[PDB]
């Protein structure tokens, strides 16, 4: 039964799912982005060892 | 990546060592000053026995 009008389906999945893929994308460049703000004072402090 | 890099942004207040290593600068800070403090000891003791004297100021 699964293959009679499955072309716009697929398609249409195809569609919002590369929507999907930009948007999470595109979010988590954003959030890594604001961590990386708060990161900066940090960048050049992360040379000290963990268990030192 | 995006579950994990949330708990690991979470966690940032204690976990990272940036903060470690500000508290620890904070605690060789109070160290330094409490010993500074501590190694005069004798001569603290001599400023404790020095009360309201009017004839031996």
């Amino acid at each position: 039964w699964a293959s009679a009008s499955a072309k716009s389906e697929e398609e249409e999945k195809l569609a919002e799912l590369a929507r999907q893929l930009q948007e999470s994308a595109a979010k988590l460049h954003a959030l890594r982005t604001e961590y990386f703000a708060q990161h900066e004072q940090g960048a050049a402090a992360g040379a000290a060892d963990i268990s030192t | 990546e995006i579950e994990l890099l949330k708990l690991e942004k979470d966690t940032a207040d204690v976990v990272h060592p940036f903060f470690l290593a500000q508290k620890c600068h904070t605690l060789q800070s109070m160290n330094n000053h409490l010993e500074a403090v501590l190694k005069e000891k004798r001569s603290l003791r001599q400023r404790l026995l020095k009360p309201m004297c009017q004839e031996n100021l």
